[PDB]
RNA sequence: CUCUUACUUUUAACCAGUGAAAUUGACCUGCCCGUGAAGAGGCGGGCAUAACACAGCAAGACGAGAAGACCCUAUGGAGCUUU
RNA sequence: CUGAACUCCUCACACCCAAUUGGACCAAUCUAUCACCCUAUAGAAGAACUAAUGUUAGUAUAAGUAACAUGAAAACAUUCUC
RNA sequence: CCGAGCCUGGUGAUAGCUGGUUGUCCAAGAUAGAAUCUUAGUUCAACUUUAAAUUUGCCCACAGAACCCUCUAAAUCCCCUU
RNA sequence: GCUAAACCUAGCCCCAAACCCACUCCACCUUACUACCAGACAACCUUAGCCAAACCAUUUACCCAAAUAAAGUAUAGGCGAUAGAAAUUGAAACCUGGCGCAAUAGAUAUAGUACCGCAAGGGAAAGAUGAAAAAUUAUAACCAAGCAUAAUAUAGCAAGGACUAACCCCUAUACCUUCUGCAUAAUGAAUUAACUAGAAAUAACUUUGCAAGGAGAGCCAAAGCUAAGACCCCCGAAACCAGACGA
């Protein structure tokens, strides 16, 4: 929801074409009294309480809360035997059928999320295999998130990725309250 | 009357298209990326709603300030009138004071 | 035209009820309908009546001459 | 997102099914049927009180008719049967009058006998012992 | 619009068995978009229900209403069609099984009133439906006689039970 | 919403209106309770208890001179120069249990607070920072990124 | 009261309140007595002393005054040598 | 009492001109 | 209401209980989805309840059919020819047991 | 006018063609007395009572029409006059 | 003796006050993930109409009523009447 | 429809005034007053609703609460026990 | 059985991106769309009022060139309603997307046309086969009100209790609104379909996170702080003002 922007919009009685004049006198005609043909009671009139977009849904959970969520997702996967640790993601070939057959033999479920340490250093073989698949998705460590972890039945992390995530997630537990954004220079950050 | 006599065409949704498969990736760009980028910078849309939220009166005030000078005459007129209506509604009308 | 699928499906079910009521289908044997196991039905028949029937005799009791003559005619027609 | 009711047909039929046996336009026009269906259901609820009332009125009329055939008024039969520790209710008494005419005459005779015993007791000054049918069986 | 009445002359029944009774021929005919009122047409359709084809034609030939000529025109072409295309032996051996009028597609026009006011005038159209069945016209129902009432009254007395008891 | 009146129609008067009677918040005489509030100097209190607690946990280093920067970097005090805070005032709360020897620079110091630090062999000085200087000394890195 | 300003879309303070009332951080409001400078020549000393008192407002008045002021006025302040510093916090208050 | 007159309103012509 | 609905007199099937009592429920047909969430309670009923229920009622032939379905249903058929279709959509295992037992006792 | 009458035309009624409007909560739409938001076809007590057209009538349906113009009210308008 | 929704009796129990207020459920729709003869857990919102002399469209009622129209004969040439 | 034309715009003018206000189910729920260009409305009390805290509430025994003046009133206040 | 019903496209909405701008020949400021004659006229100049202040008379927000923050602070004001800065601070920025509409919706739009008005101006309605119509004797039927098939039999808000039995018996003063109180002879409503009305701060509460700290510079803090959830309708005047159009 935080990056949702709804683009639905309707026209109020003030924005519908025309509708300026009073359609007929207040009294004497025997008809119901009306001020504008673009009233919400009229066919073709304005909308009383319709969408008024574009509308933003932005909000931010506390940084510590979002970090804790990543911990829980990793624990749930390990506790339910859906997490597998690899030394590297290098395949013998770039054929996607190999990776598909490997997952079936090892009982990895329908979909698998592959997490590498960095985008630039991803092995070419795994890049070629995953690029041609739909349920086998390769992401860098910085791209890990709860939604992708829950959408995918199996999670595969490389050993460097494991060290990467522990450093980032445990830093939240022992850190001071910020004095200014962490993007700015600190004594012991980054690393 | 008022109800269709045939079934509508079946809805085909590919749950593993590239857009759905990669939803959420980089939502922790800041936490896992040394805070070089804030997740709100991933939001795409109108220049006046990126990483910001408010009620309709606040949205209208924000849009007029940021892109009011670039709006079309008729659109800007409707915006000014909308702000006048909402100003009166929220500040004078309602159940609570 | 309104969005949605549930209302249309619900109405289709009723349109099929009315179609069937206007033109009731010809009755058929319960054996021809789904969920039928003759051997299981035979055993339950005796148990309902609290009677220790012999499954060999009970099955023969239900076989009629007309069913045998017709069963053979079908065999001859199929050259079996 | 614009939402519109898509199953209004079924909502209407929920009311109209109860109005098929009505007269006039209120058997097919919702605006008319809905009001009349509500009234019918309220009547149905309140009728449960009248049903019990009318039934007991019917039994008393039938017991009264049966009692008069034997020269007894209804209060004499009901009053004296209670004094004989006969707890037959009026529903059973009405059924007995129709389908067991000999047993009912016996009950009328019993009530009549107990009634005459009451008169003898009231006329006496306590010298006479209790009537044979006037004795009450005590429980503990 | 609906045009189901014209599709009823296309129903092919299976061959009859030797012992079954001969099935009467049924002919459905209609005329669409007649410039005439269905309310006024109903009276003419009501007149000839149950009549023989020849009696209905005679009654309509001497009626002063405009619908009479149109219905007579429909009855004649239906009679010809029955013998020509529906294997009816005798053209006179036909009777009106059904005859009714229906509402057609109508047009709206303005009718002027005084004081600048107006009304909306409808240019009315109607349909006419007829069903011809082979055979003599069915006899009319004899008036319920006194013997029938007395028998019915005693029947209701005899079906009378003791209510609200055993 | 109720039935009729101003309240069902949403047209009831503003907050504070009392029906025409001179409102409560108007019939009270004006008095200078808050006159000049935005030009009053404020000082964030720093007690000797808090100072000792920070030293015991290693969050403030007593082996080096302590000033506003070191207190802020240790998350001991939160200064808001934009809210007319002019620094920290050293308050005497906790003097009985103060044991650390420190060289500390504050803006205001009470008589008893000065005695506590000096009894233990420390030095205490009162130093003034203007609004601009206070912002820089409290958050040096954001200032260095301006290029001034 | 202005609930949403046209320029900033924010709630505004009624400055009439700031000119007459002092808010203690504990939530209490302090005011002066009406008429404490009016026709003193016809008022007795006991009455005049009562008029010079700084008195508290009740719950209903305090709730109204809180609604008529923004959060800025309810913050904790540390003015140097503030006369009302001691009264900002309550002591030995049960409920 | 001021004279009160309500002039007649003609509906759109097209609504009474449609043909088959 | 009574006037808007049909009625009947109290009766039995073949004077049931006069010479001997014969259970009128003759057949039960379940349709439980393997994966449907609405059929969770129906799957739990087929694992522990249906087998013990059949032991007690040997005169009832129970047909469990596992197939994709959004609304699991049980169809009860009686000796007199009556057919009753009852939904068990999203019902708990205890609720299903009560329903099945009610069907067994009806005529 | 006492005190009205006769005839002709129009309208009218009947046949044929064409075909509006206001109105309409639903109606299986009696009379008397009583009652009641104080004047009852609809409530209480009585009396009356097979069903359905056509032509008249104007006592009732507080009949239709126009959110009373009289009157009062609104911190509602407007025209006019003025020390 | 008759006589209530009072009370008893067999069984069950949250299941008869306007404004207002608290709470428990829920139709359909869209989205996420499921499901796969029509569903589940959630997230959303132009999210529910027996009443506004409401708006638009359809069709009734009044009503086949009010109202409307063509001088005559003839060979359709013509003549006659006004 | 000239006590001052008509059209468009400001304009979704304002209306303490009238009308209208859409799914199911349960629950609590009636009424001292004061001020007000105010009495067709409001704001504060009172009553009412929800949540929370901890401790008495109601019913009431004696003893007790005015002289002046005519009805020497029915009663009230206070109040342990229960 | 008729009248009808049903449909999924036409296009449209909100953003993003990108600055924008036409022309054959002939005619067109006089009575425009009119080949061809003596003229000389020339543009600029404070918005007002409704409304809020419960009247009203000073007053009453209206993009004006950077999101945030300073701050609803300084300050202004029948010091009332309300109005409201600056110094200083300092972020991001990859068009080809949609928890937008789908023929009463979405642009008024099939079109600024038909039609209405002297003029300014106002301003619609609607379509639906199939791969093939060079397959048109073709694509089923079923569903609103209204009718037809099929008028009616004592008695009464039209039902309920029932009953062997439709009615006869018994019980029963439509609904909404408005009121001290309505069967009221008080309001609205022929009927069907569709459309048609509760928007949000201040605090508080509930459930997470972290905790003398909380928060992804600003702010708050004597258990607080951060995040989320959850409350505030629709139609209707006579008027007022500005600029046009009309003898
Ligand atoms: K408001
Ligand atoms: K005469
Ligand atoms: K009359
Ligand atoms: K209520
Ligand atoms: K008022
Ligand atoms: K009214
Ligand atoms: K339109
Ligand atoms: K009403
Ligand atoms: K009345
Ligand atoms: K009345
Ligand atoms: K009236
Ligand atoms: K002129
Ligand atoms: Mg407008
Ligand atoms: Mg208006
Ligand atoms: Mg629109
Ligand atoms: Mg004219
Ligand atoms: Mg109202
Ligand atoms: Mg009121
Ligand atoms: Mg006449
Ligand atoms: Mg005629
Ligand atoms: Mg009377
Ligand atoms: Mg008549
Ligand atoms: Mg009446
Ligand atoms: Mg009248
Ligand atoms: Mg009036
Ligand atoms: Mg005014
Ligand atoms: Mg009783
Ligand atoms: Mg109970
Ligand atoms: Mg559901
Ligand atoms: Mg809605
Ligand atoms: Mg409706
Ligand atoms: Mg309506
Ligand atoms: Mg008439
Ligand atoms: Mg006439
Ligand atoms: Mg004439
Ligand atoms: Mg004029
Ligand atoms: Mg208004
Ligand atoms: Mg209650
Ligand atoms: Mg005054
Ligand atoms: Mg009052
Ligand atoms: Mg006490
Ligand atoms: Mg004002
Ligand atoms: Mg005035
Ligand atoms: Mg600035
Ligand atoms: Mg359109
Ligand atoms: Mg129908
Ligand atoms: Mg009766
Ligand atoms: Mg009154
Ligand atoms: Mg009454
Ligand atoms: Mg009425
Ligand atoms: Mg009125
Ligand atoms: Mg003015
Ligand atoms: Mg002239």
């Amino acid at each position: 929801n935080f990056k949702r922007i709804s683009y639905a919009k309707t026209k109020t009685r003030a924005e519908v074409r025309g509708g300026g004049r009073k359609p007929w006198p207040q009294k004497g005609t025997g008809r119901a009294r009306h001020g504008s043909i673009r009233s919400p009671l009229w066919r073709g009139g304005g909308v009383a309480h319709g969408p008024r977009g574009p509308t933003s849904y932005y909000y931010m959970l506390p940084m510590k809360v979002r970090a804790l969520g990543l911990k829980v997702a990793l624990t749930v996967k390990l506790a339910q035997d859906d997490l597998h640790i690899m030394d590297s993601l290098e395949l013998p070939t770039g054929d996607p059928q190999y990776l598909t057959e490997l997952a079936h033999y090892r009982r990895w479920g329908d979909s698998v999320l592959l997490v590498d340490l960095t985008h630039e250093e991803m092995p070419q073989s795994i890049v070629e295999a995953t690029s041609r698949l739909k349920t086998f998705n390769l992401i860098p460590a910085v791209g890990l998130n709860v939604h992708s972890m829950l959408k995918h039945q199996t999670l595969v992390l490389t050993l460097p990725t494991v060290a990467f995530l522990e450093d980032k997630l445990l830093w939240q537990d022992s850190r001071y309250r910020p004095l200014y954004p962490f993007s700015l220079p600190y004594s012991d950050f980054p690393r | 009357i008022g109800i269709r006599l045939t079934l509508p065409p079946p809805k085909v949704v590919d749950r593993w298209n590239e857009k759905r498969a990669m939803f959420g990736v980089y939502d922790n760009i800041g936490i896992l990326g040394n805070f070089e980028k804030h997740p709100k910078e991933l939001i795409r849309g109108p220049i006046w709603l990126r990483g910001w939220k408010g009620n309709e009166l606040q949205r209208c005030i924000r849009k007029r300030k940021m892109v009011g000078s670039r709006m079309f005459a008729d659109d800007l007129h409707n915006l000014n009138k909308r702000i006048r209506y909402l100003y009166k509604h929220f500040n004078r009308h309602g159940k609570f004071r | 035209v309104k969005k949605g699928f549930r209302a249309a499906f619900r109405f289709q079910k009723e349109l099929e009820r009315q179609r069937l009521l206007r033109c009731p289908p010809p009755p058929v044997r319960r054996s021809e309908k789904p969920n039928w196991d003759y051997h299981a039905e035979i055993q339950a028949f005796g148990h309902r009546l609290q009677e220790n029937f012999s499954l060999d005799l009970l099955k023969t009791a239900f076989v009629n001459s007309c069913y045998i003559k017709s069963e053979e005619a079908k065999r001859q027609q199929l050259g079996i | 997102l614009r939402n519109r009711v898509t199953d209004r047909y079924f909502r209407i039929q929920e009311v109209l099914k109860h109005a098929r046996h009505f007269r006039g336009r209120k058997n097919r026009c919702y605006r008319l049927a809905v009001r009349t269906v509500i009234r019918a259901f309220v009547k149905c609820t309140k009728a449960r009180y009248l049903k019990k009332k009318n039934m007991r009125t019917l039994w008393i009329n039938r017991i009264t008719a049966a009692s008069q055939e034997h020269g007894l008024k209804y209060p004499a039969l009901i009053g004296n049967l209670v004094k004989c520790q006969v707890e037959l209710n009026r529903k059973v008494l009405a059924d007995l009058a129709i389908y067991e005419p000999k047993t009912f005459k016996s009950l009328a005779a019993l009530a009549s006998r107990r009634r005459h015993e009451g008169f003898a007791a009231a006329l006496g000054d306590g010298k006479e012992p209790e009537g044979i049918f006037s004795r009450v069986v005590q429980y503990h | 619009i609906s045009r189901k009445w014209e599709k009823k002359n296309k129903i092919v029944y299976p061959p009859q068995l030797p012992g079954e009774p001969r099935r009467p021929a049924e002919i459905y005919h209609c005329r669409r978009q007649i410039k005439y009122s269905k309310d006024k047409m109903w009276y003419l359709a009501k007149l000839i229900r149950g009549m023989s084809i020849d009696q209905a034609l005679a009654q309509l030939e001497f009626n002063d209403k405009k619908g009479a000529k149109i219905i007579k025109e429909v009855l004649l072409e239906a009679q010809d069609m029955a013998v020509r295309d529906h294997n009816v032996e005798f053209r006179s051996n036909l009777y009106i099984a059904e005859s009714t009028s229906g509402r057609g597609q109508c047009l709206k026009r303005i009718r002027y009133h005084g004081r600048g006011r107006f009304g909306i005038m409808e240019k009315v159209y109607c349909h006419y439906f007829v069903k011809l069945v082979e055979g003599p016209p069915p006899p009319p129902e004899p008036p319920k006689t006194a013997v029938a009432h007395a028998k019915e009254y005693i029947q209701q007395l005899r079906s009378r039970t003791i209510v609200h008891t055993l | 919403r109720g039935h009729k009146g101003e309240r069902q129609r949403g047209t009831r008067p503003r907050l504070g209106f009392e029906g025409g009677q001179t409102p409560f918040y108007i019939r009270i005489p004006k008095y200078g309770f808050n006159e000049g509030h935005s030009f009053r100097r404020q000082y964030k209190p720093l007690s000797l208890n808090r100072l000792q607690y920070l030293i015991d946990l290693g969050r403030v280093d007593p082996s080096q001179p302590i000033d506003l920067t070191q207190l802020v970097n240790g998350r001991g005090v939160t200064i808001q120069p934009l809210k007319r805070d002019y620094g920290v005032q050293l308050v005497e709360e906790g003097a009985d249990t103060f044991t650390a020897k420190v060289n500390i620079e504050v803006q205001l110091a009470s008589e008893l607070a000065i005695a506590a630090i000096e009894k233990n062999g420390g030095v205490v000085t009162t130093a003034f920072y203007d609004p601009r200087s206070l912002d820089i000394v409290c958050k040096p890195v954001p200032f260095f990124l301006r290029g001034q | 009261l202005t609930y949403f300003s046209a320029r900033k879309g924010k709630r505004k303070t009624v400055k009439a309140v700031i000119d007459r009332f002092l808010r203690l951080h504990c939530g209490l409001w302090v005011r002066r007595k009406a008429g404490y400078k009016k026709k003193l020549w016809k008022k007795t000393p006991a009455r005049k002393k009562r008029l010079r008192e700084f008195v508290f407002c009740n719950k209903t008045q305090s709730k109204l005054l809180d609604k008529m002021t923004t959060s800025f006025w309810k913050r904790r302040n540390w003015y140097v040598d503030d006369p009302y510093q001691k009264y900002h916090d309550r002591t030995n208050l049960k409920v | 009492t001021k004279k009160r007159f309500t002039p007649p309103i003609y509906q759109p012509k097209f609504k009474t001109e449609k043909e088959f | 209401t009574a006037r808007g609905t049909p009625s009947r007199f109290l009766a039995s099937v073949l004077h049931n209980g006069l010479g001997r009592y014969v259970q009128q429920l003759q057949r039960l047909s379940f349709s439980v989805s393997r994966d449907g969430a609405s059929s969770r309670g129906a799957r739990e009923f087929v694992e522990r309840e249906v087998i013990d229920f059949a032991r007690r009622n040997p005169g009832v032939v129970i047909y469990v059919n596992s197939r994709p379905c959004c609304v699991p249903r049980v169809v009860a058929e009686y000796l007199n020819g009556a057919v009753r279709e009852e939904s068990i959509h999203c019902k708990s295992v205890e609720e299903i047991s009560t329903l099945v037992q009610k069907l067994a006792d009806q005529s």
